[PDB]
């Protein structure tokens, strides 16, 4: 539709050379589809003036002889220009979607090199919407719009150089209208914009009013809201009635006024052409040369003025792509690992970290953890037992302090050699809508399934998976959808203990399980915590108990620490937020 | 029998427009056929008969028929706009007046995402069709009929020649149709896909960091980023093929118009002019029958919104308030249910069965139970959001299927497990339950759900802006500024379904505590699936497998109630 404004690009012409440069390599089939074009534009300006010709040789001085001599011209000269338009037309085709398969190729494999933090930042339907749009934009230009512009601009002077050596005044004659054309498509053109960008508004807001109250059709009635919902609905709707008529005529009047302009064209070229005809000035098969041109200014003329700004628009595309190939990728410093075979020891020291460098989330977080031992970081939301798991993983550098394994610092060992000697569940992992079989095996890939079985089935997974629809090959379409939240839980707890890391983070949700999963997730976690140091989040009872070391965060920073029967003893923040939670011995 | 409602009423109303729009268009078309006969005439009784004014006066004559067929293109776009565009408010607002009226059961058979785009996308669609019957859906064909006509009346025995360029163009377009849609749907197969492998690696990403498995998934996106590729040129190529071959064919016809047409001018049958006005009509008929063809693989996709949006129109509300009603001034707050049972639907078995329990005005009770035992649709009761297949559901020993819908659902008050806010302000969330709440009500509603000091710390504070869905507050602050909208509507009940989830343990106490005395007089629900949570109402009701457990105290459910002890097992 409508463009809004003309696109702010920075140096176009360097993103061009860029992106010719994924051009370059096919370089000969491009001339050649150009001079394709060129030619086919050029026989298409000529079939006006043959049948123009043929007109003035065969038919008026009656010599019909002659005529299956032309009508064989063109029987020829129609047949290559069809042949060339299935040429040009195909050559691009697969050329085309080659340079877009590549510019996805490297957008994709940038995906995984890109930080972490790029994900977090802004959601995730916008950036591929916007990605994949601006793919698909230089996608139409770079096989069509290209080359549909160079034709029309071709064929344009060619038959207006063609129609001055037939005849000079008649040719001022036709392209007089050019000037009507080019006025009328502009004042319409705004017309059509200023209101396509009204309507677009009030559609908007009536659109948006209609999703909500959808949506929370629940709400509106218990609160018996109809009747103002109603009157809602009404007073936009009644205004989008009123603006979606101008919206929908501006846009419509284009056609006939262009159509009208062809007509007006076909009458001077009559009048004028059978006027001069008769003062012998010009022939008649000259005329009808001339109609066949008519229809060469209003439309044609349109299609240049918005190719040009679809092509525009295509380079800001290309711009975008460019800078998101340009992000820096996460690389391992030259001495990093691989870690030594170890069981497992961690330590924060004087820590700062917060993903707006404004705002501070952690601060001068500072402990020391046992190989073996169970560790339990609890606290109140808002507190940075979350962002915890991530400076571990590396998904973020820590800004003040360092954190090491083994006695390494973390920023000093390949990303490839923690991930692998560090496990992670978390409150929500992620399934891919695959076999759970192959769910399962995407931690320790070459796995067999019969030791994926008896692995499952110390984790409490394999008696629920049989009792599946197609049993391991099951697919879990939609992420999972289709299984319970705690089945699920149980099947990352699984995935997780294949990867079998020396270090295991895991925050296990209990919001929504049934009693019966409960206990099998539970029972799993100890099967999986065991021969390994494992940073639990406290949501269970049972585990801030167990735990060789509880960890109390609060506003970012360690509080207490120490077991949990020294926390409550001690009358420190660790007993209030435990008692105003299990204060339920009050009844026993 | 589904429903005998039509779409064809919200045209009716402006027949009129939708008379005048196609009117206007034969005024074009005829205007648009007369040119080149009269080109014809200046050549064939203008030129060859040597007389200036004839090819003077027709030239003018030619000029005028140009600026009528322009005032007839417009004033036909004109009013298939207006008539197009009123149908559309017409049908929206019916539709959208419809959606209002649906139970939950009725938004349970057209899945939520599919009602929206029934009333947005359909919706336009159907406007558009409208706007396409009055000026397209009549010029192409006039423009093929009529061109044919003319050429018809021009030489009989040439027009013999459309005989043989039409077949083989229809021939054309269902070949394309008929193997170009199975491919184009294979092309929407290969597209989708690409998404999938996009979306869960930007949704998983850490999970496929973690597990250093990129290069599987870089593996795994090439598969469906060729697919894609092979499906599109298939496809296109078809497309690419099509177009020039069209051309052609149009192009071979002027061909045998000027070779067939040769004979029958040197036969003194047809003079010179008549064959060029010929070539033109030749053209008008042709690319007609292409724009023919389009509409035509529109019509079949318009259809579809025509059923779509014809169901909702169809739909009967499943929730009705009888013909005498009861008017229900006040509420006191006894809540029964006699043996209810209720499924959502006919397949499964019963989400609630046997339900037989009570609860006296001002009672605090804590409906209590793992996941899906039914506690939300139980609550679902009171306000008559749902019927019981089996039993029914009283409020003060009514039956609620006997009682004026706005009174009752005027002194329930819910929090819904799923927070929901709507454009404006905060204090307009939260004066839904009453306009003419004062402020100071609202602050004490506010201060009581925990919320007040958020908001008041908010730069344009209780003015502040709540999002169209609610969606620049979080979980916490927006389930707490439900709570405050609850309270506002001083209810008689008041129902809490999990409406502490996304808030601290710390403030969550605090709520709870304000409320027994704040919910003074006001019988009062807090379902959860924590014994924690249930111990802070005077009674406990719990729900297993869909059925009433054990209603009492902590005391007496442990020693009976294996499912709390079952519970109480899981959570210590
Ligand atoms: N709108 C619905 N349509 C069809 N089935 C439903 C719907 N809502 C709930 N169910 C099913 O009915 C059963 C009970 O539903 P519900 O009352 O929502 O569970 P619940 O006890 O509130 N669980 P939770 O929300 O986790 O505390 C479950 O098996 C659900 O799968
Ligand atoms: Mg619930």
């Amino acid at each position: 539709g409508p463009i809004l404004e003309k696109p702010a690009l920075k140096n176009p012409t360097a993103t061009l050379r860029r992106l010719l440069g994924y051009l370059r390599p096919h370089t000969f089939t491009l001339i050649m589809v150009f001079v394709f074009v060129t030619v086919s534009s050029i026989l298409g300006v000529l079939s006006p003036y043959l049948i123009g010709k043929t007109i003035d040789v065969v038919f008026v001085p009656r010599r019909f002889d002659l005529l299956p001599r032309y009508m064989l011209i063109l029987g020829t000269i129609y047949a290559l220009t069809s042949l060339l338009f299935w040429l040009q037309g195909k050559i691009m085709l697969t050329l085309s979607q080659d340079v877009v398969f590549r510019l996805r190729k490297e957008l994709f494999e940038k995906l995984q090199r890109v930080p972490v933090g790029f994900f977090d930042r802004t959601p995730h339907g916008d950036i591929i919407s916007r990605v994949i749009n601006d793919v698909d934009n230089i996608n139409n230009v770079l096989g069509n719009s290209i080359i549909q512009f160079f034709s029309g601009i071709v064929t344009l002077a060619g038959a207006v150089i063609m129609m001055f050596r037939v005849n000079v005044i008649l040719s001022l004659v036709t392209l007089s209208i050019v000037p009507l054309t080019v006025l009328i498509t502009q004042i319409v053109s705004s017309q059509t914009r200023k209101y396509f960008y009204e309507n677009q508004r009030v559609l908007g807001q009536l659109n948006g009013i209609i999703e909500e109250d959808i949506s929370g059709l629940t709400v509106i009635k218990l609160f018996t809201r109809e009747e103002k919902e109603m009157e809602k609905f009404d007073r936009v709707n009644e205004s989008l009635r009123k603006v979606g008529t101008k919206a929908q005529i501006f846009s419509g009047v284009l056609p006939p006024l262009m159509n009208m302009v062809n007509n007006l064209g076909f009458a001077l070229i009559s009048g004028f052409g059978g006027w001069l005809a008769l003062k012998d000035i010009i022939t008649v098969g000259t005329i009808a040369t001339f109609i066949g041109y008519s229809r060469q200014f209003t439309r044609p003329l349109n299609e240049l003025s918005n190719q040009f700004n679809m092509i525009q628009m295509a380079l800001a595309s290309a711009e975008r792509i460019f800078e998101i190939l340009d992000l820096e990728e996460e690389k391992d410093d030259p001495d990093a690992v691989e870690l030594r075979e170890v069981r497992g020891e961690i330590e924060f020291k004087n820590v700062w970290f917060s993903y707006d460098k404004k705002k501070p989330v952690l601060k001068d977080i500072t402990f020391h953890i046992k190989p073996g031992q169970k560790v339990a970081l609890v606290g109140p939301t808002g507190s940075g037992k979350t962002t915890i798991v991530n400076l571990l993983m590396r998904f973020y550098d820590v800004d003040r302090g360092q954190i090491l394994v083994d006695g390494i610092d973390i920023r000093k060992i390949k990303r490839s050699s923690l991930r692998s000697s560090i496990g992670i569940v978390l409150q929500d992992t992620i399934l891919f809508s695959t076999t759970v079989k192959e769910n399962l095996k995407y931690g320790n890939p070459g796995a067999t399934d019969e030791e994926i079985k008896e692995a499952a089935k110390l984790t409490h997974s394999d008696h629920f998976i049989k009792h599946l629809p197609e049993g391991y090959e099951t697919v879990l379409t939609d992420n999972g959808e289709d299984l319970s939240q705690g089945q699920r839980q149980l099947l990352a707890i699984t995935r997780a203990f294949l990867a079998n890391p020396k270090i295991l983070i895991l925050d296990e949700a209990t919001s929504n399980v049934d009693t019966k999963t409960e206990k099998s997730i539970q029972a799993a976690m100890w099967k999986l915590m065991e021969g390994k140091t494992s940073i639990i989040i406290a949501h269970r009872l049972n585990t801030i108990k167990n735990a060789d070391l509880i960890i109390v965060l609060r506003d970012g920073e360690i509080v207490e620490m120490g077991k949990h029967d020294e926390l409550i003893q001690k009358r420190g923040f660790y007993y209030e937020l435990f008692t105003s939670q299990y204060g339920l011995v009050v009844e026993k | 029998g589904g429903g005998s409602k039509t779409l064809a009423r919200y045209l009716k109303p402006y027949w009129i427009f939708a008379v005048l729009a196609p009117l206007f268009m034969v005024v074009e078309v005829i205007c648009d056929l007369s040119q080149p006969t009269l080109l014809a005439r200046i050549v064939d009784e203008g030129i060859a008969r040597g007389d200036f004014s004839l090819v003077l006066k027709t030239g003018i004559l030619m000029l005028i028929v140009a600026l009528i067929g322009a005032v007839g293109g417009i004033g036909c776009t004109v009013f298939a706009s207006y008539a197009s565009q009123n149908f559309g408010a017409d049908l929206r607002r019916d539709l959208f007046r419809k959606v209002l009226s649906f139970s939950i059961s009725n938004v349970n058979r057209f899945h939520t995402s599919s009602l929206i785009t029934r009333l947005t996308n359909d919706v336009t669609q159907l406007q558009n069709l409208v706007m396409m019957l009055l000026r397209i859906v009549v010029r192409a064909p006039l423009l093929f009929v009529g061109g044919i006509v003319m050429a018809v009346s021009i030489n009989v025995k040439l027009s013999s020649v459309l005989i043989f360029l039409i077949p083989p163009i229809v021939l054309l377009f269902v070949w394309l149709t008929k193997k170009g849609n199975p491919l184009f749907r294979k092309i929407q197969e290969s597209t989708d896909e690409v998404n999938r492998v996009v979306r869960e690696n930007l949704l998983g990403v850490r999970v496929v960091r973690a597990f250093r498995r990129e290069e599987y998934e870089n593996e795994n996106f090439r598969k469906a980023n060729e697919s894609l590729r092979r499906s599109i040129i298939s496809a296109f190529s078809l497309i690419v093929f099509a177009l020039p071959l069209f051309i052609f064919i149009v192009n071979m016809g002027m061909i045998a118009v000027l070779w067939f047409g040769g004979v029958l001018v040197r036969n003194n049958q047809m003079e010179i002019g008549s064959i060029m006005a010929y070539t033109n009509y030749l053209m008008q008929i042709m690319f007609s029958l292409m724009m023919i063809g389009n509409i035509l693989n529109f019509i079949v996709r318009a259809s579809a919104s025509a059923k779509r949006v014809l169901e909702v129109l169809n739909e009967k509300p499943a929730i009705e308030e009888a013909d005498n009603a009861l008017a229900l001034p006040n509420v006191e707050g006894s809540v029964s249910f006699e043996n209810v049972e209720f499924r959502y639907f006919e397949n499964t078995d019963p989400v609630l069965s046997g339900v037989n329990f009570s609860v006296k005005p001002g009672s605090l009770v804590a409906v209590l139970g793992e996941t899906g035992s039914g506690k939300s649709t139980l609550m679902n009761l009171i306000p008559r959001l749902i019927d019981p297949e089996r039993g029914r559901v009283e409020v003060d020993e009514l039956d609620v299927r006997t009682v004026k819908l706005k009174d009752l659902r005027g002194h329930i008050s819910a929090v819904p497990q799923e927070t929901v806010l709507f454009s404006g302000t905060i204090k307009e969330n939260l004066k839904w339950g009453r306009e003419d709440a004062t402020d100071d009500e609202i602050v004490e509603a506010a201060k009581i759900a925990q919320i007040h000091d958020f908001i008041i710390s908010l730069p344009e504070g209780y003015d502040s802006r709540v999002e169209r869905g609610g969606r620049n507050f979080s979980g916490g602050q927006k389930q707490r500024l439900s709570i405050a909208r609850a309270l506002v509507k001083k209810p008689k009940v008041l129902i809490l379904d999990d409406c502490t989830s996304s808030v601290d343990p710390i403030t969550e106490k605090r709520i709870l505590d304000g409320l027994k005395r704040y919910t003074k007089g006001c019988t009062t629900f807090i379902i959860t699936q924590k014994i924690p949570t249930a111990l802070l109402a005077d009674k406990i009701l719990v729900l297993h497998e869909g059925k009433v457990a054990g209603f009492g105290t902590h005391k007496e459910l442990l020693e009976h109630c294996k499912p709390y002890r079952e519970i109480y097992e899981s959570q210590f």
